[PDB]
């Protein structure tokens, strides 16, 4: 009776943004982005691509509560390069790896498949 | 000298019986491994005794006590 | 005024060579 | 050289240098323990001059112990810088220098001894004699 | 169903002002079951978290300021040790000493009475965890817990 | 400066009461010019280190070369010139315990310092003058490297 | 046999000296030539 | 405690003027050395402790000095210490008669 529907795990309603930008009121260049409707397979590799730039200076996630479709990532970064930009950066970045792997596992396998 | 001292340990290893590896073994651990060279002496000198029953030199034994 | 008399000491910044190594002869 | 030259700076990180291969060139100790006391870190002199003399010095060796004994009296061990004279005249006493150093000892306490009237009677006695 | 009873429990009922027992002084909420063997098994000695893995813990505590404390193994790389992490947790200023429970009882007899070779002895100062392992006797429901002083 | 200790030690013996901990060991090491006592816990597993072993032990109040006395705060964007870019092994920790021989009539001629490095422990066990920079509940580097002879 | 002589016992047991000497001569030779 | 640990442990006996420097300053021992009325001030405090001392072992038969009490004395020691950064390796500036008063 109380299950919500397996659709409200990633369907966004009407006003809820994907993701969300917060401010950190306990250090300078520091932000919490609330990600609506996502869980840690989005989360870890953002992380994990956050952990790369040598200027972020903390970067990690959570997801508030599993029975909650919502996640919280918090960056850190130097003084000359905020959290945002960090942030856009380890989107902008990890796209990239994907978008080649998807190139190389496509040509891998023609060459594989009558080659 | 150190690719001799690494195949001596090598002969050494395979036959403990073998007093000449021994000896020659310890004639380059004197330079680096004094105890070894002691080892090595003390080595041949037990083999001799023991195994080949044949007496022990008397330059091993100044070896020793060098 | 006499500068200020440390303890007659003369000073060497010494380079001494080793006692010859006379160590004992392996066979 | 560059010590004699007056290079101290760059002769002290030299003589560290070469002291992290070996510990057995007394010299190397004795250059470190002089530019010590010349840097003011006594303490350091001190204890580099007292293990020298145990560990290389089968007897007092006058040379250590006059620097021992000039790093000592810097360090404020006048008491220790007293007995370490006496001890040294009582190894060398035709030795003039050292004869000179411990007469020097003697005044530089007493001088501590007679400027201060808090100084006892035992002490100004002593000082009067010594001195 | 009404403010002056809301209030009521709000200011007489509300759990923080629970965690203590008048019954037995003592209190009656501790950390239990998982996690404590978990912290007890992060307390250890050699327990190493780099910034990936601690950058992760820090993301669960909500009175952390957002400051990385210094990691507690410099080179060659650095390494914090879960009790470095774990000071990050403790609030304020805290001041206590317990026994863990593997303490050798003779161990605090004999030397090492301040250096523990069984790393036993709970030691939390100025609000940061120094030495020991934590278990029930340092932070279960008993007087002098960790929990305890903290309320 | 902040060079709180400075000697060369070597290591006598490995948890000669056994290992406890498996990435972990005690050390009971010994200097050679000031006489000094240590026993020392490392992590046996990143920087692993046998019986024997010569090792310059160097506790500064700093890492940094000028002795501007750090925060005690990790940063990995640090742009300032370090000692540890120049030594092999570095603990950090704070000291929790000093003991010397006080009495009640007189002071102590030995002191000895407890630090413990964010859980793993160590004491540095020496005389009264050595142990001038040091300062209970302090933060303080370890700053050593093993002599490569 | 003998393998400490006058030549190696004026040689370290495993250290070599040239290239941080040479480092600090770099900073003395501009001194000596008054750079 | 023995009638001896104890007096060694709670008396602060003033006529050991020598663990007196080592404990307090100079501006701090002389009144304890020369002031007759800090001295009975001292002996008329442990004195109080002695007195204390006879009621609690009619008060605790047995022995028994683990007991249950309002503010925690010994923890707030240390937290004292701690909050003011304490440092036991110095002599203190606290006169013991700002204690007693």
């Amino acid at each position: 009776m109380n299950a919500p529907p397996a659709f409200e795990s990633f369907l966004l309603f009407e006003g809820e943004k994907k993701i969300t930008i917060n401010k950190d009121t306990k250090v300078p260049n520091a932000c919490l982005f609330t990600i609506n409707k996502e869980d840690h397979t989005l989360g870890n590799i953002i992380k994990s691509q956050l952990l790369k730039d040598p200027q972020v200076l903390f970067a990690g996630y959570k997801v508030p509560h599993p029975l909650e479709h919502k996640i919280i990532i918090r960056v850190q970064t130097t003084p000359d390069y905020s959290p945002q930009e960090a942030f856009t950066n380890a989107i902008t970045d990890l796209i990239s790896e994907l978008s080649l792997l998807e190139e190389r596992f496509r040509v891998a396998i023609k060459d594989k498949q009558e080659g | 000298r150190d690719i001799a001292k690494g195949h001596l340990k090598k002969v050494t290893e395979q036959y403990p019986d073998d007093v000449e590896a021994w000896i020659e073994l310890a004639q380059i651990l004197e330079q680096t491994d004094i105890q070894g060279a002691l080892s090595a002496y003390g080595t041949a000198t037990r083999i001799l005794q023991e195994k080949v029953q044949a007496d022990v030199p008397p330059e091993i034994l100044n070896n020793v006590g060098a | 005024l006499p500068e200020r008399s440390g303890v007659v000491c003369r000073v060497k910044y010494c380079n001494s060579l080793p006692d010859i190594p006379f160590d004992p002869k392996f066979i | 050289v560059l010590a004699h030259k007056g290079y101290f700076r760059e002769a002290r990180d030299v003589f560290a240098q070469v002291r992290e291969a070996t510990a057995d060139i007394s010299d190397v100790w004795l250059n470190l323990a002089h530019i010590y006391v010349e840097q003011k870190q006594y303490i350091s002199a001190v204890q580099m001059y007292e293990n020298c003399l145990r560990k290389f010095y089968k007897h007092q060796n006058t040379e250590v112990v006059l620097y021992l004994a000039r790093a000592l009296f810097k360090c404020g061990k006048l008491q220790e810088c007293k007995q370490t004279l006496l001890k040294a005249r009582h190894v060398a006493p035709s030795d003039t220098v050292l004869m000179f150093n411990v007469a020097l000892v003697l005044q530089r306490l007493a001088t501590s001894v007679l400027k201060d009237e808090k100084s006892n009677l035992k002490e100004v006695l002593n000082a009067v004699k010594e001195l | 169903q009404s403010l002056e009873t809301r209030a009521e429990i709000q200011e007489l009922a509300m759990v923080p002002r629970m965690i203590v027992t008048p019954q037995s002084n003592r209190p009656v909420m501790g950390i239990v079951q998982d996690t404590l063997t978990a912290v007890r098994k992060f307390t250890k000695r050699d327990v190493f978290l780099e910034r990936g893995e601690v950058m992760n813990l820090l993301m669960f505590l909500s009175t952390w300021d957002g400051k990385v404390p210094q990691p507690a193994i410099l080179k060659p790389r650095p390494l914090w040790t879960g009790k470095q992490i774990f000071s990050l947790i403790i609030p304020g200023h805290i001041n206590c000493i317990r026994t863990h429970s593997t303490h050798p009882d003779d161990e605090d007899s004999g030397p090492y009475k301040h250096i523990s070779p069984g790393d036993t002895k709970v030691v939390v100062e100025n609000g940061e965890l120094i030495m020991g392992i934590l278990c029930k006797k340092s932070l279960g429901t008993s007087a002098g817990s960790l929990v305890h002083i903290s309320y | 400066a902040g060079i709180l200790f400075e000697d060369i030690f070597d290591v006598k013996d490995i948890d000669p009461e056994g290992k406890k901990f498996d990435r972990v060991s005690r050390l009971h090491c010994e200097s050679e010019s000031f006489k000094m006592d240590l026993i020392l816990d490392v992590n046996i597993q990143i920087y692993p280190v046998d019986l024997g072993d010569k090792f310059r032990l160097v506790i500064a109040s700093t890492l940094y070369e000028d002795g501007t006395l750090d925060d005690g705060e990790y940063n990995p964007t640090d742009d300032r010139p370090s000692r540890a870019d120049q030594f092999e092994y570095v603990m950090y920790g704070k000291v929790y315990r000093i003991e010397g021989d006080e009495t009640s009539t007189e002071a102590a001629t030995r002191l000895s310092a407890y630090v413990s490095y964010g859980g793993l422990l160590m004491r540095l066990q020496g005389d009264a003058n050595n142990l001038h920079g040091f300062e209970v509940d302090s933060r303080v580097y370890l700053l050593m490297k093993k002599l490569a002879f | 046999r003998v393998w400490r002589t006058r030549t190696t016992i004026l040689q370290s047991t495993g250290k070599n000296f040239s290239k941080n000497i040479f480092a600090i001569l770099q900073s003395v030779k501009a001194r000596e030539e008054g750079r | 405690p023995s009638n001896k640990a104890f007096e060694k442990k709670f008396r602060f006996d003033y006529t050991n003027e020598r663990a007196l420097r080592r404990t307090l300053q100079e501006d701090l021992v002389k009144d304890v050395l020369s002031n007759a009325h800090i001295q009975n001030e001292l002996e008329r405090e442990f004195e109080r402790m002695r007195e204390d001392r006879e009621v609690l072992r009619v008060i605790f038969p047995t022995g028994d000095s683990k007991v249950v009490l309002p503010c925690n004395l010994l923890r707030m020691i240390w937290n004292a210490q701690k909050i003011f950064h304490i440092n036991p390796r110095l002599p203190s500036d606290l006169h013991p008669i700002k204690v007693v008063e």
